[PDB]
């Protein structure tokens, strides 16, 4: 039998390199192709085309590298929505409507401080990259945009290097106060923006600095009856207020962007400080009855927002102070699902990490987590698990279960909830989920498994992975081929033969500076019938460690952990090979970003951690199309706003 | 805040439309647009002295005035040839 599948990326970019990888099996008279762009709907106008050969010593595998340049569509009037990916061969023609996009490269805007003052200069610089992650040489048209939503002003600059360095913006003697916006722009030919914040703050300075560190950053069932508040107050270094009169005031917030507060007029407290710490408690249940609430159910994410004035009994100055909310929180814990995917295999054991992160995002670990599960086989007949409970590990709070399941499953009705000692169970976190079963005709699986899953992979050293069918046609399985993906872009393809009858097998796979951040890999064979055949397919999203292509470290001569006000000290930077390296000393008592690799992975098309309802879900999910005689694509090209995590 | 845009706008109604950029000894290119620099930080100074009916007052939060309005379309009614 004779198929092909032909792999393309989802959606191609305007003005990049996309590959194309054709795969073709059962053949043996060496043969070509030509995989052509044409335009829609005509046919007419081609716009770029490849030609390939799929020999024998190429394992019947080849891949042309196609490109929509700018300049050849028709802009103005309509952008290009739609182009052909058609192939021709003495064996095959056929196709494919292919949306395209121009949403082209990354734009990272660094401004130096996030908050400024008045006549201050903001330095702004662009590191300005294309989709393959190199200087991407066009030009930027930064726009600044006060809270007026006004253009104030509209700069641009030409690219040469990749570091856009503009003219430093010069907040006014008077401006207007209040959060700014800084948006760059390619001025042609693509949609890609980027923007960047920062703030701008009058300046006042105080006769000594009053500062309200709270017990904790949210209240739920433990500080509902009681909540410690320390208030302290200093005038420099080390100079302490030493007697100080406070007062406090209370009030119920709904969010930080609404600014109507209701205050409580009863729990207006009067304490005195003492060589700067005053330490006060705020019963909160009894002080919201007016405005009556009731309950921890009611108050849920409302804010909670404390004034102080401290008036300094020596000289009777009166310095405020406010924090803006904290939380009334239900439960102190969030669950979420850290790289589980929601699609079962029949047979085979199903993984799941379920997550606690506490109600201002931080890994809490020891933390006993349950997990009841349900089986809704075929005939909607729902059989009970045994339940389950873990611990939530430390160091990344990340709790781990593994349910063992029965051959007919169909969907899984898991609930995941926390067990924690000392809450009540309407104040413990829970959550619901529901994992489908992957379905095929001919019921025949793949499950691609992972070897080190619980580590980064390494640049340079070797992939495992274990290949299991579960098919009841295993003997008629002749080749596993697999494609490697990384931010959208097909980087690797292959063909391991399968072990004529060894149950299950594992590929070695070299893992190189192309998938850096991340990448995917979906491995598929076909089983062939007297029907037409199918591919049958599954994916895992890998982990790859961030190691930069050329690895630039600055050092500080001489090393010290202190140094002199008007010392000099030489700057030792050392690269791997030549680059343009940009240089920022920021007085780091601004924080109270430069994460990158989170937002530069965005360019990654498909979401989950892989798997997929059918066989077509599972290309689409990983950020593919393609083109086959065995199955159709017949997938949705929708919005879809998946929120899935698969990091810890 | 409006004579901080004043001695900047009439060296640069002299070197433009009297054509004298044969004076500098640097790009005279590059030191034109270091002049348009401060025709344009000069726009921005009474941007924040202008209410939400594009009216201009005179101290900050003050009331409205129809004698800085008039002072304030006569400067930027000026810079327009040379700023847009």
């Amino acid at each position: 039998e004779q198929t092909y599948v032909i792999s393309a990326p989802k959606i191609f970019r305007v003005g990049a390199s996309e590959n194309i990888v054709i795969q073709v099996y059962g053949y043996t008279e060496a043969f070509d192709a030509t995989i052509s762009i044409k335009s829609y709907p005509d046919k007419k106008f081609s716009y770029s085309s490849g030609h390939v050969h799929l020999s024998s010593e190429n394992k019947f595998q080849n891949s042309a590298i196609l490109t929509i340049q700018p300049k050849q569509l028709p802009g103005g009037q309509n952008p290009v929505s739609y182009v052909y990916l058609e192939v021709v061969s003495k064996h095959f023609s056929k196709s494919k409507r292919m949306p395209i996009t121009y949403d082209n490269g990354f734009l990272f805007i660094h401004t130096d401080k996030p908050v400024y003052t008045p006549d201050q200069s903001v330095k702004v610089r662009v590191y300005s990259l294309n989709d393959d992650l190199k200087p991407a040489k066009r030009e930027t048209v930064l726009t600044f945009i006060d809270p007026e939503g006004s253009e104030v002003d509209m700069v641009e600059e030409i690219d040469h290097i990749g570091i856009i360095s503009f003219p430093d913006f010069k907040i006014p003697s008077n401006p207007r106060y209040g959060m700014w916006t800084i948006k760059a722009k390619y001025k042609e030919d693509f949609s890609t923006t980027g923007t960047a914040y920062f703030e701008v703050k009058e300046y006042v300075l105080p006769h000594f600095s009053v500062s309200i560190e709270p017990e904790y950053n949210f209240i739920g069932y433990k500080n509902f009856k009681n909540f410690e508040i320390t208030i302290k107050a200093r005038y420099f270094y080390n100079k302490v207020v030493t007697e100080a009169d406070v007062y406090i005031t209370f009030g119920i917030r709904e969010d930080l962007k609404d600014d109507q507060k209701e205050m409580m007029q009863t729990a207006m407290q009067n304490t005195m400080l003492i060589n700067g710490i005053a330490q006060v408690t705020f019963d909160s249940e009894t002080a919201v009855k007016e405005l009556s609430y009731y309950s921890l159910e009611d108050l849920n994410n409302k804010y909670l927002y404390i004034a102080v004035t401290v008036i300094e009994s020596t000289g009777g100055f009166s310095e405020e102070a406010e924090i803006p909310g904290i939380k009334y929180v239900l439960s102190p814990y969030k669950l979420n699902l850290v790289a589980t995917p929601l699609f079962l295999k029949p047979g085979i054991p199903y993984p799941i990490k379920v997550q606690v992160k506490d109600s201002l995002d931080q890994l809490v670990g020891g933390v006993p987590v349950t997990l009841n599960a349900q089986t809704i086989d075929v005939n909607q007949e729902t059989s009970d698990l045994d339940p389950s409970k873990s611990v939530t590990r430390v160091d990344d709070g990340v709790a781990s279960f593994v349910l063992n399941l029965p051959s007919g499953v169909t969907v899984l009705e898991f609930n995941v909830k926390t067990d924690a000692p000392d809450l009540p169970e309407e104040n413990q976190a829970r959550e619901g989920y529901r994992a489908i079963a992957y379905s095929s005709l001919s019921q025949s699986y793949l499950y691609i498994d992972w070897t080190d899953n619980h580590k980064a992979l390494l640049v340079g050293e070797h992939l495992n992975i274990i290949v299991t069918p579960k098919s009841p046609y295993i003997d008629k399985i002749t080749h596993y081929n697999y494609l490697i993906l990384s931010k959208g872009k097909i980087i690797h393809f292959g063909t391991r033969e399968k072990f004529s009858d060894a149950s299950y097998q594992s590929i070695n796979i070299p893992v190189t500076q192309n998938m850096v951040p991340s990448s995917r890999l979906l491995v598929y064979y076909i089983v062939t019938g007297e029907q037409t055949a199918e591919l049958v397919s599954d994916s895992v999203w890998l982990n790859i460690e961030e190691k930069c292509g050329n690895q630039l470290q600055v050092h500080l001569s001489p090393d010290a952990d202190a140094y002199s006000p008007g010392q000099t000290v030489s700057l030792n930077m050392a690269t791997g090979m030549d680059s343009w390296v940009a240089l920022a000393a920021v007085d780091s008592a601004v924080y109270g970003l430069e994460r990158v690799f989170q937002f530069l992975e965005k360019s990654d098309l498909g979401c989950g951690a892989g798997g997929g309802l059918n066989n077509a879900n599972v290309f689409h999910l990983a950020g593919l199309t393609f083109l086959t005689n065995a199955n159709a694509d017949d997938s949705q090209e929708n919005d879809e706003p998946c929120k899935e995590i698969l990091r810890p | 805040e409006l004579m901080s845009v004043v001695p900047v706008f009439y060296v640069f109604h002299y070197l433009e439309t009297g054509n004298h950029w044969n004076i500098f000894h640097s790009d005279p290119l590059i030191e034109k647009q270091k002049l348009k620099k401060k025709l344009k930080e000069g726009m921005l100074s009474i941007m924040s002295y202008r209410n939400a009916d594009y009216s201009y007052s005179v101290w900050k939060g003050g009331s409205a005035s129809t004698w800085l309005t008039a002072f304030a379309l006569r400067v930027l009614g000026q810079v327009n040839k040379y700023v847009e």
